[PDB]
């Protein structure tokens, strides 16, 4: 019942030992392991912190069967600053980990919902390059 | 001139390229650089679970219209 | 100057916005020009 492990190398050089079943939730890592025979797997665009996050997410979702509501654990896991969330989106996309990408993107989406334009601007520090006429115009669908 | 291919760069990201079956893999990587700024020496292209060699051509790997390559990154 | 969404690859930003309902989308389209473009793009297929 105990699986073999592979190695992942973050862009800073740190090497992480990960159960192969857990690591292969990443299709990217799966193909670099199986088809390219790279071990440790170079990840020049994922830093150690983000990689730690990704690995603990995958480790947590290790035994997942297969509705749209975000599980509380994932919610708490994503109670992070916007920078981490951003890099988690990038990493989840590059690593091809569909679930993590979905839940993170939906988290950002949830940061947009139920807000006025200016509130969204405050949330994501958006610079307004609309003039009064464009604002009046965008009012219309 | 004038074949169209796809390079999967992530779960939801892709690069669209216009190529010729006589184009080398290095030409493909070069176009990839021109469109994304990734240096060719950091690019690994994969088709049908096999590494694509810079010297070879799309034809040698039997890559045709609407074929999907996979881009993966390594250290410089 | 950029923001969270405009820094993402287009597909991922669009993917983020795709989880929003038409009303939220419309609210998002007023924040700035770029956001307007992406939001309106998501209004197709709805």
């Amino acid at each position: 019942g105990a699986m073999p492990s592979i190695k992942l190398q973050s862009s800073d050089g740190e090497i992480f030992e990960v159960d192969v079943e857990i690591a292969k939730q990443s299709v990217t890592i799966k193909t670099m392991l199986e088809d390219l025979g790279m071990d440790p797997v170079p990840l020049p665009n994922v830093n150690a912190a983000i990689l730690k996050k990704v690995i603990q997410w995958c480790t947590h979702h290790k035994d997942d069967p297969g509705t749209d509501d975000i599980p509380v654990w994932d919610q708490e896991f994503l109670k992070v600053d916007q920078g981490t969330l951003f890099e988690l989106i990038l990493a989840a996309n590059y690593l091809d980990i569909k679930g993590l990408l979905d839940v993170t993107c939906k988290t950002v989406a949830n940061m947009i919902k139920g807000k006025t334009p200016e509130e969204i601007r405050k949330t994501f520090n958006i610079k307004n390059d609309f003039t009064e006429e464009e604002e009046a115009q965008v009012r219309k669908e | 001139g004038s074949m169209q291919i796809f390079v999967k760069t992530g779960a939801r990201t892709a690069i669209t390229l216009e190529v010729e079956p006589s184009d080398t893999i290095e030409n493909v990587k070069a176009k990839i650089q021109d469109k994304e700024g990734i240096p060719p020496d950091q690019q690994i292209l994969i088709f049908s679970r096999k590494l694509l060699e810079d010297g070879r051509t799309l034809s040698d790997y039997n890559i045709h219209r609407e074929s999907t390559l996979r881009l993966v990154l390594i250290f410089r | 100057q950029r923001d969270f969404i405009s820094l993402l690859p287009k597909e991922l930003a669009l993917y983020v916005l795709s989880f929003l309902e038409p009303k939220d989308l419309l609210q998002a389209a007023q924040t700035c020009r770029y956001w307007r473009i992406l939001a309106e793009d998501n209004l197709l297929w709805r």
